């Protein structure tokens, strides 16, 4: 993987570097390292492909160095460059395709490819050159187990989940209490209703507590926490929990009551914000805990007051909510953020040669099923198919 | 093992440190085992310094 | 570790092969090896201890080597080497308690004792020796990224959990549906009970289901199924969900029917095994699914049918079972099983010098806990500690 790295950074910085008019000064260590390449790599045969409609391409090696009596180069030594490096560039590209449509339920670290194979020998270690990327830089990390980490900007870390508790419910579901809930990415959105406005219960305070285990520790996370759920604010007619019949939702919003987010490792309590809203910080968590409460009004003005009868007929349903969103965090294993776009590749070449469903990711990498359970395997290849997917990316949009 | 040593200042200090009373054991033993590589095939030579 | 591994090793083969009357062939290379320990080991200090009640010791290395000459080693030879060999030994012992009471949150796989900080410095590479213990091995293959590999006969790797779940109940409790189960060590016991004995039930089959879900992945499992739970066989007085009342569970058991035992990897049926009892075997996976049925039985005697009336009261109550052992296992994590003495020892050296509770492990190293929520840095910490610990033991009975 550091070879396949090395040779997509090299070809990046040759056709960044090696530009008409430049002083050779500029590009004497890069054509060192170009040479270097051209020299290992020549006489050597790899083929790529052959799964799903990927391509069976066959790559052989054989190119002349690069000139080193010059003191700016010109359109000769562009020319003969550029003719070797857009080889070259196809080379890594169809190396990186290849890997990333292939996947092992053992020794998903270990190269996949035939090709990454053949690079993983000691032959080609010459062209080791700087492992500066971030996904290079945890991948040697890992190796060597070491700390890894990688930074997102609001990660996909919540298995998507629009769901909803009925702690009190009977058949007509017209006095119900509990709570619903939208997890998905980086923000959860809670929202507890009771029917009742908490007429009949201790201290005219409802309860609502809502946990969510994520499947890695996340570290370092800002996070901003506002008091409403404005997804769960509006009229809605559901479908019961057993797909039977319908009830209606006809929410009037109070502020939460005792806010208390406390972000908890290993059920330790790390971080807990009590009744603070904005931006927060938990810095080194694996589950989110959200308390809140439904307090009755002491006081009403009429115009409430018409809206909490003490009988039965609830027509307008008290609900406090909560919104929580991750904006950026750290994780030891990989994920898909938004900013990112590697996910997208590899979901884009598997769909684009229409790949077979192996056995470790879920179909069409179905990114709520491969968080909601990721296993130690996944979590291999999928931190391989990130890294070799970034190296691709290096050199081709 | 019939040893060879790159020059002729490594086998004077080879012998001296070899005759000296303060020197380890495995130095000693490591002095008396330590051999060249002569890959003819290959075109090669690893001689000890 | 390497070194420390590799300072244990070499004084068990010291009081090992160093006796009186052995030819010096025998030892030549032990004492290379165990002089080159003593050399590099002379002019240094080290400081153990300092957590708890584990005193603060120092240790300062001024040993003359060892002079073979005798043809057969004598009396006099075996004291000298003895008195050498025993303060080593002390100090091993003490350098191996110290690292076993200590335990990080972050970094947890490498040393916390300031003296193992110490040995892993460049110069004390040199008395590396070999590695060759299983746990050392494991070692050095998990710092290169090399898929491990630990044998365990009768692994503990279910939390022990007695419960029970009814899919049928009222407040009477004398007429019941559900199921009872027991995971404990290596050990998973359920049976499904019916009071009804499937009279009202379609097709008169109940269908019964238990999944156990590893906290980790198991290979190359020796697994015995038999068909009864012997555990809840008997009659029963258990506490309601709540603990608000006691209900009575008076059992009768009828063989399990349309057995099926589904160990699974990533949702895959790795493997299924219908109707069979007896040894099998699980090559890979990381959860466990019990099915059985619980089939009113379609001819009865009359003893038999006096049992199963169609009017409310249950005098007897029908129930099915399986019971499930892992008699040898193979986990890439470090567990705890019931050959192995690594986590008596830690937990032994933590009580007897009174630790304080730190960050990672639960207090008094409940094994319990520790399984139940598993964590990577827990793995990293348990690993390091049991590896000290098994390095402790070849010098401390
Ligand atoms: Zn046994």
């Amino acid at each position: 993987m550091d070879v396949l790295y090395s040779l997509s950074k090299t070809l990046k910085d040759a056709r960044d570097k090696i530009v008409e008019g430049t002083l050779y000064s500029n590009v004497s260590d890069l054509i060192q390292q170009f040479n270097q390449m051209i020299i290992t790599m020549n006489g050597n045969e790899f083929q790529t492909g052959g799964i799903g409609n990927l391509p069976i391409r066959n790559w052989n090696f054989n190119f002349g160095l690069l000139g080193t009596t010059l003191l700016n180069l010109d359109a000769n030594y562009v020319e003969t460059a550029r003719n070797t490096i857009d080889y070259f560039v196809d080379f890594v590209d169809n190396v990186c395709m290849d890997e990333m449509v292939r996947e092992s339920q053992r020794n998903g670290i270990a190269p996949q490819s035939d090709s990454l194979r053949k690079l993983s020998a000691i032959k080609f270690k010459r062209i080791n050159f700087d492992n500066s990327s971030e996904y290079i830089e945890n991948w040697n990390l890992q190796n060597r187990r070491q700390r890894t980490g990688f930074t997102f900007h609001k990660p996909n870390i919540f298995p998507y989940s629009a769901s909803f508790t009925l702690n009190r419910s009977q058949p007509a579901h017209d006095n119900l209490m509990g709570t619903m809930w939208l997890n998905a990415g980086s923000e959860i959105q809670v929202a507890g209703f009771d029917y009742s406005c908490a007429i009949n219960a201790p201290a005219n305070i409802q309860q609502f507590e809502h946990i969510v285990p994520l499947r890695r520790v996340l570290t370092t996370a800002t996070i901003t926490l506002l008091p409403d759920a404005e997804r769960f604010s509006f009229p809605r007619v559901i479908n019961s929990a057993d797909g039977a019949t319908t009830w209606f939702f006809n929410p009037v919003i109070l502020r939460p009551n005792n806010v208390e987010v406390e972000f908890l490792l290993n059920g330790q309590i790390i971080n807990t914000y009590q009744a603070r809203f904005g931006t927060i910080v938990a810095r080194n968590f694996d589950t989110i805990r959200l308390s809140f409460q439904l307090m009755r009004p002491p006081n009403m003005t009429p115009a409430v007051a018409v809206l909490f009868p003490n009988a039965q007929p609830f027509e307008h349903h008290a609900t406090v909510g909560l919104t929580l969103r991750i904006e950026s965090a750290v994780c030891e294993s990989v994920l898909a953020d938004a900013s990112e776009t590697l996910l997208a590749n590899v979901t884009s070449v598997r769909q684009e040669y229409a790949i077979p469903v192996g056995p470790v990711f879920p179909p069409g990498m179905n990114w709520t099923d491969l968080i909601t359970n990721y296993s130690p395997s996944r979590e291999d290849n999928l931190q391989r198919v990130f890294t070799v997917a970034s190296i691709r990316s290096m050199l081709i949009k | 093992d019939a040893g060879k040593v790159v020059d002729s200042e490594t086998a004077s200090i080879c012998d001296a440190i070899f005759q000296d009373e303060e020197t380890e054991g495995a130095v000693a033993r490591f002095i008396a085992e330590m051999r060249q590589r002569v890959q003819a095939d290959r075109n090669v030579v690893n001689y000890p310094s």
